[PDB]
């Protein structure tokens, strides 16, 4: 419920502020009247070294609930990426982004931010949320790495 | 950097030594350490060719905020209720687990199946001879450079998990004994089963000085 959720959502700044990879960025919005919405986070993380992602700044919005955080908070690309584990609507799959599966309540969201950049160089295989990007990956790798690249290149900070 | 580990390599099959090893890192916290849900040691209920895939939102006639144990297995409750045994232990990861696995024939299809090896099976060395367990094999150098036999990682194994018990009862229940590279018992552990597991899939064993190394990095 409320408050509670607020109160890990503060606890999560606190820790990214002081310790954070270099590359990741993460702020909660800034709501009007010189507020906070530690509801909603307005995160980047960038390509992973050695992969054709390398270069790019990805960013995405992270909502959360109030029944964090027992709940996962529900991260969608800003705007979506193509990827087979990324949803034409910007949903991002991953299985410690479900209560119901590897989702833990102790999870920080650094972990889930590293998570989602693996998921770039890996991409699961069981979960073709994008069928685009699933048939072409499996019959053709070679257009695939050209569209990816392009990709980075394409929201690579300039 | 660093590479990644996946656990469904580290779960499934092991192509390389170095995954065996990690392996038994993993066996370690996730006996008398940090239980986690991904890097669990057991094997997956939620497979692919067993279950689901799992892919996102669950399909099922039942509660999705209410699940009742298909992604929460912890082998740290069964090992703690068994109290620790070497055999039973041994005889899971080593004896029933990969027999489980097997069922998965997806997964041989081209890379030789792993052999389960039971406890009395291993102690009663059929395929060399069962000459003294002391020192059997004469060799020169490092004796920490020295590749054991199969006997030797087995009862090594058991010995280890006795040392690791009882120094997790002495710091009381509760608590999570962080894996080390300077422990001899934590590092006969991981040495043991990383050697154990390789065993397993006919993967070329490794010294103890080799894989302390390694485990550390």
């Amino acid at each position: 419920m409320s408050g509670i959720a607020l109160s890990r959502l503060a606890q999560e700044r606190k820790a990214w502020r002081k310790d954070h990879p270099f590359g990741f960025v993460a702020v909660p919005t800034k709501n009007p009247d010189g507020t906070m919405n530690l509801m909603n986070w307005e995160c980047a993380i960038p390509g992973k070294k050695g992969t054709p992602w390398e270069g790019g700044l990805f960013k995405l919005r992270m909502l959360f609930k109030d029944d964090y955080p027992s709940s996962p908070p529900k991260c969608k690309f800003e705007p979506p990426l193509f990827h087979p584990n990324v949803y034409p609507s910007g949903t991002v799959c991953l299985s410690i982004l479900e209560e119901d599966k590897d989702w833990r309540p102790a999870i920080t969201i650094k972990q889930i931010l590293l998570g989602i950049q693996e998921l770039l160089n890996e991409p699961n295989i069981q979960d073709p949320a994008q069928a685009e990007a699933y048939t072409i990956y499996c019959q053709n790798r070679v257009e695939y790495e050209k569209r990816v690249r392009a990709q980075a290149k394409k929201f690579a900070p300039s | 950097t660093q590479r990644t580990f996946p656990g469904c390599t580290i779960r499934n099959t092991p192509s390389e030594p170095i995954h065996c090893i990690v392996w038994a890192k993993y066996l370690f916290n996730q006996l008398f350490g940090e239980e986690d849900a991904d890097q669990e040691v057991s094997p997956d209920r939620a497979d692919p060719e067993a279950a689901w895939e799992p892919t996102e939102a669950e399909a099922r006639a039942r509660a999705s905020n209410e699940d009742g144990d298909i992604k929460r297995i912890s082998t740290k409750e069964w090992a703690k209720s068994t109290g620790y045994d070497p055999v039973k232990l041994f005889t899971k990861l080593f004896k029933d687990d990969i027999r489980y696995l097997l069922t998965m024939d997806k997964l041989w299809r081209k890379r030789k199946p792993p052999v389960p090896l039971d406890w009395a099976e291993v102690q009663s060395q059929g395929e060399e001879t069962n000459a003294s367990d002391q020192q059997n094999e004469p060799q020169l150098g490092l004796k920490d450079q020295q590749v054991l036999d199969v006997k030797s990682y087995a009862r090594l194994f058991s010995k280890s998990i006795e040392t690791l018990r009882v120094h997790l009862a002495e710091k009381g229940d509760g608590a999570e004994l962080i894996w080390d590279k300077d422990d001899p018992s934590a590092m006969d552990f991981v040495t043991s089963a990383a050697n154990l597991r390789m065993h397993i899939f006919s993967m070329n064993m490794k010294s103890r000085f080799d894989i302390k190394s390694m485990a550390g990095n």
